[PDB]
């Protein structure tokens, strides 16, 4: 019994061990009450104003477009404290972990920026965090690993498995249910078992409602498509969301395609996977003919999960946003346009994003077109890998 | 379903609790297992409790975890599981057989079709860990369509509403899981006439086998024990055999009283 | 013969070979018609607002002071895009450039983010870019490198004298009279010869004049101290510009002691030097009895310049501002107090100014006092230092 | 300032251009620089331009660069070099002797001092190489109370407000740094009655001594060029004097026509 649908159409649910249960149902009646409750609403508005940096700027791209009829904006979630948008929703999962009385989270990580983000929400607020990391993210990740020890957070890899960020979620959900009265899990994207998509959605969604108003300023109308890249679903939905009623604006989602859809080495599973229930919920998935599930692939560690947000895959089966991919090139050459063109170094992840938009122009540049892309993240972390690649081909 | 009312029944005239052990499927290989299990029964266990690998085990501990993964080394699939299920039921006709599913095995290829096969291959109970009661519809009403029994876990904090419906949707027996007195689940699941329980968690010695029945449980499940046994004698299958059919012997003794 | 004064009492000037002198004269007619052009300030007001994320917000950090009577906020230009305060002045250096009809941007660099900084303003506003750093800092610092290369500009090592941030101010100062016409020497600190230190100034103060307004409205009065780091001058006169004529405010700036004053392992000039005239100015330096100038040394690479800001000279001289120093392991403590207890990972260079901070709370806990430190970066740059520090010790 | 004025006096009754080479004091080491400073003195130097090696010569270009870098492996100091220009000085009692410094070379023990210890030793003229003209006055003022020369660099594109200031603030010669005709700012100089010009900068070959007389100035200065000749052959001292004695014979044989 809920309080609020568990499901978007088929997909979704709570699939879950029953002695998960009632963390879930306490959860969501905390969620219920916080977001009728004008106290928390005016705390989560403060935090995100005065120490994670909201409003993101909307920054115009007039050089990588001259010459076609695109306008293409970048809204700035590489400008938010911690250089991602993943700080909003911590912020706000870590104020309802308050609310319930809580002093401790969980959390799941895989390259290591949910990671960080719950570390610092974590201290901050006043709890003592702790994380589980697959071992092999572990070693490749040493960067963030010693950012959340800075930040007071206890880190434990995951040896199970394939020791990465499923693994990961699978030792979260095993934890949970011994310490479920004073821990609360922060589950890091719009995917898991409801309430998980709905939270992080609503937490996430300011994306979306400052980029309506920052565009409405400055065109006047609004975009004929926004523009996201989709690991778990977060970043997109909450670019999407306040848009989903404004029937003109086009919501297109992209996957990661890793060496390309054909090799089967990607992170596709919304178009190119099926149906699966796994890591609390029903969705699509990348698992074999058997039903075992597998790693997705992306030269964008942030894109890797083989699953995605249910939302995502009900807005794709009624055609209300649509869904496609790019490869591991696609996107080293978009990160390479902006670096050039702009002097704005995005995240791995958000360049598959871009990459789409620019083969949008690109391919009919002078189709008239207002383009949004949400720059999810900064890509400093990335330099490393992009210099590699490029060194081993010269 | 049958097998389990007429194991109870059997068990109910002489006094005795079931001891029923579980094991992962073709661990640590599809020839060893099947030795391992033939072994567990001929020293005396009631029933089985038989898990399939899955990639993704949320629900289980270590020990468990790793004999997916020994399994897995060695090449173990669904498809081997159920060839192994015809070959165990084929030997032994009348022992209930229960299998420890994780949600998408059953889901892959129709939630239909696989308790149809569960069916075939003479399998009597499926209990699914990532599925709850709230989630359990089309699992129970399939495996019922099939002649399986679904099994409900009843944890020790159930409030009433949950144990009037693992009383009404499960069959075949309830897993209870080791706030919340024992002596109050149990003559609440026997007021709303559920399956018989079976306790189960944490059971790895004689006397808890022999005060799970005093508690008024029809039996006592016992799994990490074992799997341990397994983990520590790798290397010496016939020493494995040994300490196995010495625990089973003794569990299974305790619950005689 | 100027426009307006080059000197802020005794120091400043222009101590430059007289073939340099029209390149600096042209400088100050450009800035003088800019500073009252509107346009030109309409201009640089937006690329600040919507490429570089201002306004910056002002955290405050109430578990750091429990217990105490310090109320302390943290302003944040680490939220600012490139993540210095940096990024300010660079946009409005390019514009002036634009301004003078130029295509061309020369550019001293020494631990690099100076040189980022230029290659990403010269990138966005189409200006072709080389930039001058020394081969010792080259080597250390081989991230800066490969970002400055992605965003377009050409980077050029210098092997003479001591092959740091010195020898590459001397060889910017060698190149610029060859090319004055087509080149703007886009230097990056509050020092050098006029009209430079009060360009950086006047494009830095908006960092004051935000902290005044925030802290209005947030405390209903202004701050009893305004605290900054000390390398150059820059981001320190930019919060306390507006401020100077509030004369109960509080300016104090930190210098870097280094391994300490006595050791003379340090950069801290303006207390411990003595007036020279190098780089352009006259102002206080690091040099032997003899006159020959030094480095400066500091963990803190940002903060290694052996001389100071002309003006920084001046407020001490009239007692109107303060300056003390604070050494390598004050900062490193005050730089893992912030991670733990606000999950803020701040510079090093800003350290200083936070660690001084901690000192005027710790060592009177019960004097109430309102205290702004100017957090001028983010310390990504800086983890792997402070890991192999303490590595080193355990 | 008045060597500088006997020899060009003395050049002018002899219709000859002067021929003044530039050195860095102890490179590359002292003993040596002293050798190489009277070999260009016996080859005919008419006055010599002398540096003091500074950390940081901001106004340098390469060769003069590595030349400072050699004298201070060996150690050279300010003081060492007042050391040497008094035993230059002792030996040749009529050469003028100009000195090459950075501005806190000057100002680091007082301005005053510095110029009267260059009148101590016998130095006739100093060009601070980072002071213009306009920030020139306490460095001028003090030159001129000690009798020695403030020198003064006129650029190629100096418009009339600095030729008349160059005119006016300098003494012994005017140092005519090679958009603008010569032809233009050498009468300009005269007409003003500026010291008399030597044009320096790239002046390599005999022939470009020549063409500087010719276009009205009174003789050129060479610098990198004698540098290069040292920087060559430091391995061979004896061939570095001698490449410097034949270098040095034929500019000055240039400026006799
Ligand atoms: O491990 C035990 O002692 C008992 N375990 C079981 O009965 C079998 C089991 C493996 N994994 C599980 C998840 C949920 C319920 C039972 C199991
Ligand atoms: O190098 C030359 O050919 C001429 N150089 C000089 O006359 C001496 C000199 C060394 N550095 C300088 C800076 C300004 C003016 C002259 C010099
Ligand atoms: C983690 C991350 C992503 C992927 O997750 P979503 O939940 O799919 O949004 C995208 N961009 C950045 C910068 C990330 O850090
Ligand atoms: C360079 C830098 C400094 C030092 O220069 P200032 O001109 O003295 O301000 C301080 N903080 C940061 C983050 C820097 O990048
Ligand atoms: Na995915
Ligand atoms: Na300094």
């Amino acid at each position: 019994t809920t309080l609020l649908n568990p499901y978007f159409g088929e997909f979704g649910g709570m699939y879950v061990p029953q002695i998960l249960m009632p963390a879930l149902n306490q959860l969501e009646e905390a969620f219920v009450s916080a977001q009728k409750d004008p106290e928390f609403q005016a705390q989560f508005a403060d935090l995100l104003k005065n120490y994670a940096g909201r409003p993101t700027a909307l920054t115009k791209c007039q050089n990588i477009t001259a010459g076609t009829r695109t306008t293409l904006y970048l809204k700035r979630e590489d400008l938010l404290h911690g250089g991602a948008h993943k700080t909003n929703q911590v912020l706000g999962q870590a104020l309802l972990a308050k609310r319930m009385g809580k002093s401790e989270i969980i959390a799941e990580t895989g390259a290591g920026q949910h990671g960080v983000a719950s570390a610092l929400a974590s201290a901050l607020l006043g709890l003592k965090c702790r994380i589980y990391m697959g071992a092999k993210d572990v070693e490749r990740q040493s960067p963030n690993v010693f950012r959340m020890r800075l930040m007071g957070a206890e880190v434990i890899p995951v040896h199970s498995g394939s020791a990465t960020l499923k693994d990961a979620c699978n030792e979260a959900l095993r934890d949970w249910p011994g310490s479920y009265e004073t821990a609360h899990y922060m589950l890091g994207t719009a995917a898991g078992p409801h309430p998980y998509p709905t939270i992080v959605r609503e937490f996430q969604r300011m994306i979306g409602e400052e980029t309506k108003a920052q565009i409405l300023d400055k065109e006047g109308r609004l975009p004929d498509a926004v523009i996201a890249c989709v690991g778990g679903g977060s970043n997109a939905i909450g670019m999407f969301a306040d848009f989903i009623n404004d029937t003109s604006v086009g919501l297109i989602g992209v996957e990661p395609g890793g060496h390309g859809i054909e090799t089967g080495e990607h992170g596709a599973p919304l178009k190119h996977g099926r149906v699966g229930i796994y890591f609390g919920m029903k969705a699509p998935m990348m698992q074999t003919a058997d039903g075992q599930i597998e790693e997705s692939y992306s030269i964008s560690a942030g894109l890797d999960f083989p699953s995605v947000g249910p939302q995502h895959a009900y807005l794709n089966s009624i055609g209300r946003a649509d869904y496609v991919s790019i490869t591991d090139d696609e996107a080293l050459e978009a990160f390479k346009t902006l670096c050039r063109h702009e002097g704005i170094i995005p995240a791995l992840e958000s360049s598959h994003a871009l990459a789409h938009a620019l083969k949008m122009m690109r391919e009919q540049p002078e189709k008239e077109q207002l383009l949004v892309v949400n720059l999810s993240g900064r890509g400093d972390k990335d330099i490393f890998t992009v210099h590699d690649i490029l060194k081993a081909r010269g | 379903m049958e097998r389990y009312e007429n194991l109870f029944a059997q068990l109910n005239d002489r006094r005795e609790g079931a001891f029923v052990p579980f094991v992962t499927l073709g661990d640590p290989g599809i020839e060893q297992s099947l030795k391992i299990i033939d072994t567990l029964i001929d020293a005396g266990a009631d029933a089985l409790e038989l898990g399939v690998p899955f990639s993704d085990p949320l629900a289980d501990g270590p020990t468990i975890q790793n004999a997916n993964l020994r399994a897995f080394a060695a090449g173990v699939t669904p498809a081997q599981c159920f060839e192994m299920l015809a070959l165990i039921r084929e030997k032994h006709p009348t022992i209930p057989i229960g299998l420890l599913m994780y949600a998408n095995l059953v889901f892959n290829n129709g939630i239909d079709a696989f308790y149809a096969r569960c069916e075939q291959v003479g399998v009597d109970s499926v209990l699914v860990a990532d599925v709850p009661v709230e989630e359990s519809a089309p699992f129970r009403q399939a495996a019922l369509r099939h002649n399986i029994a679904p099994i409900f876990i009843c944890p020790p904090n159930a409030d009433d509403d949950l144990l009037r419906q693992v009383a009404s949707y499960g069959r075949g027996y309830t897993y209870l899981l080791s706030a919340l007195p024992l002596h109050h689940l149990i003559e609440k699941l026997k007021e709303y006439h559920a399956a018989p329980a079976l306790q189960g968690f944490g059971i790895s010695s004689p006397e808890q086998v022999s005060a799970a029945v005093r508690a008024g449980a029809a039996g006592a499940i016992s799994g990490s024990a074992i799997v341990k046994i397994i983990e520590k004698n790798l290397a010496s299958p016939k020493q494995m055999l040994a300490e196995l059919r010495s625990f089973v012997s003794a569990m299974k003794a305790a619950s005689r009283a």
